[PDB]
């Protein structure tokens, strides 16, 4: 049902693009800006970022609470957009590490942890600081 | 409070 | 929330691909096969397809019932995969026509009609004929 | 019943 609605959207976007028309989904610009910000972040802050990624190794036994503890330090005295990009890059690095160590199954678990931590901690800050649209225009 | 090198990355 | 979960999935898929790993979403192969089948369909059946697209012009006044009537003729004596590809191509053609006539706002309406007609009429047939995975392997 | 040219398109 959600699956069948995504198939429809995908097909119609493809067909409209093929005929010279762009049917932009609401989050397209946000997803692009965040891919670009994460790339720039990992290129600018390699050493500092390695100090953050060194704080957590996820195994099949790991509970959300261990992830939440490390991310709570990142946001202990508040949220900013740079720390949100760090959060996304951190989750990326944990997924790459998981696949390196033949624990592919943990990628969907880490994804669910990130979505949980966004819902609980970051989305309420986002809504009072301009939304994802502000993040898009700040990254330029 | 500034704690990370990315704290002024927009 | 669904929005924040899609952002997470997008970022992690991007980052995993960047490092040489493919995190395939469940419907990725279905979406690709259907893009390819619709292209082939429109190239093989241009004249017959024009007879189907000539049966309906959507305007801001048009109700779902008019769409349902035309698609019910396509599936009156049953469903097959070729008729499902026709259904998707039909909806594509209606969206392109809408944008040509400066009625962009109708694209999301046609998308919702297609998802409704999939839910009500096609998905129950799909589930007893091998699923979208069968469609993927039939198109090759 | 075959009614359309695409009725045997897999
Ligand atoms: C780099 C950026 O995000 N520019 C947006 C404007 N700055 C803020 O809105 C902002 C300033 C400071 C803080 C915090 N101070 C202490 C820890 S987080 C958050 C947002
Ligand atoms: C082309 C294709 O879809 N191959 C799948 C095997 N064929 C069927 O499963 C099938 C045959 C016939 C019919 C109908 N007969 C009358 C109207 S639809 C549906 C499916």
């Amino acid at each position: 049902s959600q699956s069948n609605r995504e198939l429809v959207v995908d097909f119609l976007s493809y067909k409209l693009s093929q005929k010279g028309y762009s049917w932009s989904q609401p989050m397209a610009a946000v997803k692009q800006a965040l891919r670009e910000a994460g790339d720039e972040f990992e290129l600018r802050y390699r050493r500092a970022f390695s100090d953050l990624t060194s704080q957590l190794h996820i195994t099949p036994g790991t509970a959300y609470q261990s992830f939440e503890q490390v991310v709570n330090e990142l946001f202990r005295d508040g949220v900013n957009w740079g720390r949100i990009v760090a959060f996304f890059s951190f989750g990326g690095a944990l997924c790459v590490e998981s696949v390196d160590k033949e624990m592919q199954v943990l990628v969907s678990r880490i994804a669910s942890w990130m979505a949980t931590y966004l819902n609980d901690h970051l989305e309420p800050w986002i809504q009072e600081n301009g939304g994802w649209d502000t993040f898009v225009d700040l990254y330029g | 409070p500034i704690r990370y090198e990315w704290d002024e990355f927009c």
